[PDB]
């Protein structure tokens, strides 16, 4: 794929979890077989349980983007399309994440399976090393502070504030956040600051 | 064979994007060389030096634009060679009665015929059990993680 | 294999820039869980 | 609850959602959040690596409960009823150093994060710890029998039984007192508790 | 061979004398300490 | 050795601040021949006298201004890594020389003439050469292994 062509594959792949609006334009080509979707979209499938924690409070954080009225049930598309801009923290491109964390309107009585559809969502569970891995030449745990690296250096480029804010909001395990944890983000291991 | 076809267009693009890196769409010269070969031409480093490649560092670097007038006059007289044949041939030399390899002696039939292997390639069919006790391979997992290339792409 | 950086570096690389693009994002979800060891939470 | 989930937070939680507000929409302090339990919010607080690693407080370095769960607020009389019990000794100067931080018990937003980005003083607790670990002779050592002499003929004033009770708590182990527990009555394991 | 253990020590004095000082200066400006015990909130 | 040289001045500014527990300065009297000792001067308790200096504790100390002139007078002296009466001290119940001496006259003559110290050191200068049953230990090797030392040079 010659220059111009790589601008253009972003936006025409795009194979979904990539079929996605983006910071100009979501994910750089995968090469020309559809092997590689399957790290653009990780989904699991447990279910828990809403008013059993009392960090359940954190579900009213969220609520105000995607349940403009005071019992919800509004519209379908406005999940999908608010809660991208600050919503989990600020920069739209939350489309297919937010269409696949929610299977419809979500409310209070709906919060079940929105809570169950975190573990399902995109690149939840299925974890692999060897996806990020195989960047450092194969050389250890490829983890945030070499993907800050890559996104200056070389790669398609994308917003520079996600990343420097996406640092500063790591919670620390030492070796930062190994790809492990970046699909098994859903259980432990989230982020700081703004929003939801 | 094959004419000017999409499933080429494809070939091409697929080993292009594997090739770069920089996400700029730009592969150096010297690159031009295997492109062609996992295109199924079959050339020689003659063909190679003709399209103004390399068999060292990069000089200048290549889009796709340029290199697709090469490639629509590569294509004519070439041969997308079998898979079965590699096999065939590899059982002839056998270990165990499995068809196992010494890697030396696997190096060294290749050296002594055709255009004759090169220092760094005879260490590359080597490289796999390095300086232990000369080390054995099998034709099977041999000639299909060439082919299939490591990692063209994955789901894992 | 042995150019050193064409070689298994551009399938992580493109991986690695799918979240990239949306690191902010996908570095949480709806229900923010990490009340465990936080830099200042 | 809803769009107006987070106007009637205000009015639930008000310790300091009356004085920080939202930035893209009157919410309590963060840009939008109805609730963000006892977070630090929006924004850093504190990085850790400054005096602690694994202890956080409602005004050290975070807020009290913005949620429909009432005020959380933490009072400067909780931390002079620390001194009281376990922790640093009762002393009434220290209930004093209590009002030299900020007169009386007093509400927060700009308080927790002075104290949260404060690194004045003893410093980062392995930093302060780690001096003489970087040799071993009992676990890291200071020569006991040198260092007295020079604290009673210059330097602090400390008797020949203040050095045993005010500079030390580790028995000669290496031809010195261990470094480790002398540094933890300063700072960390014996500093410990200033409150809340 | 020993005056290894000491010449990191040469350093050392220099955290210590400082440090020192800090035992009595956050002993007027507490609620600089709190760590995990029975007391927090 | 033979002079003061500029960097074991440097040395010495250095390793004032380990001496006095506190990071200032005041050379302790044992920790004044610790200093002459990590720059390679290595007097007796008969030689510290002469240059005026200490070695142990209970004796006079002074300040790094001080210790120059103290320093200075072991460099015209013997002991800064000279040779003579080291492993030329040793041997006198042997009227042969093969380079041996006694096994039993290596190690309760130094603690029976000498200044006289630890029976593990005793016990190294006959570790450090060779052992054979004819009751020929060597004598001339545990001394060069004290000119190969631990530094050479100017310890750190």
């Amino acid at each position: 794929m010659g220059d111009e062509e790589k601008k253009e594959k972003k936006k025409k792949s795009k194979k979904k979890s990539e079929e996605e609006g983006g910071d100009a334009a979501p994910a750089p080509p995968p090469p020309k077989p559809p092997s590689q979707k399957r790290r653009a979209q990780r989904s699991g499938s447990n279910v828990f349980a809403m008013f059993t924690q009392h960090q359940v409070q954190e579900f009213k954080e969220a609520f105000q983007l995607i349940d403009q009225d005071k019992d919800g049930f509004i519209s379908k598309n406005d999940i999908r399309a608010t809660f991208d801009s600050l919503g989990r923290l600020c920069t739209e491109q939350e489309l297919d994440s937010m269409v696949a964390e929610a299977p419809g309107p979500i409310n209070f009585t709906m919060f079940l399976t929105i809570f169950g559809d975190r573990i399902a969502g995109t690149d939840e569970e299925d974890v692999i090393v060897n996806a990020f891995n195989l960047f450092d030449e194969g050389e250890g745990k490829c983890k945030e502070e070499t993907l800050k690296r890559s996104l200056t250096t070389w790669g398609e480029k994308f917003s520079q504030d996600e990343v420097e804010e996406a640092l500063s909001e790591a919670p620390i395990d030492g070796n930062g956040l190994i790809d492990i944890k970046k699909f098994a983000q859903i259980l432990t291991k989230g982020a700081e600051e703004e929003g939801a | 064979m094959a004419d000017l076809k999409a499933a080429e267009v494809e070939k091409a693009r697929e080993h292009f994007e594997i090739y770069d890196w920089e996400g700029e769409g730009k592969i150096d010269a010297r690159d031009l060389g295997d492109l062609l070969r996992s295109l199924d031409c079959k050339p020689t480093l003659a063909m190679v030096k003709k399209n103004g490649g390399s068999d060292k560092r990069g000089e200048k670097k290549l889009t796709l634009e340029e290199f697709l007038p090469i490639f629509s006059q590569i294509k004519k007289e070439k041969e997308v060679g079998t898979l079965e044949d590699f096999m065939e041939g590899l059982k002839v030399y056998d270990k165990a009665e499995n068809g196992t390899m010494l890697a030396a002696e696997l190096a060294h039939v290749l050296l002594s015929l055709g255009e004759r292997l090169t220092d760094i390639e005879c260490e590359e069919i080597m490289r796999v059990c390095d300086e232990d006790d000369d080390g054995f391979l099998k034709y099977e997992p041999f000639v299909k993680t060439i082919i299939a290339g490591p990692f063209p792409d994955e789901g894992k | 294999k042995e150019f050193k950086k064409l070689q298994e570096q551009r399938v992580a690389l493109l991986v690695i820039q799918r979240n990239l693009r949306k690191f902010l994002t996908l570095r949480n979800w709806l229900w923010y869980k990490l009340y465990i060891k936080v830099k200042p939470l």
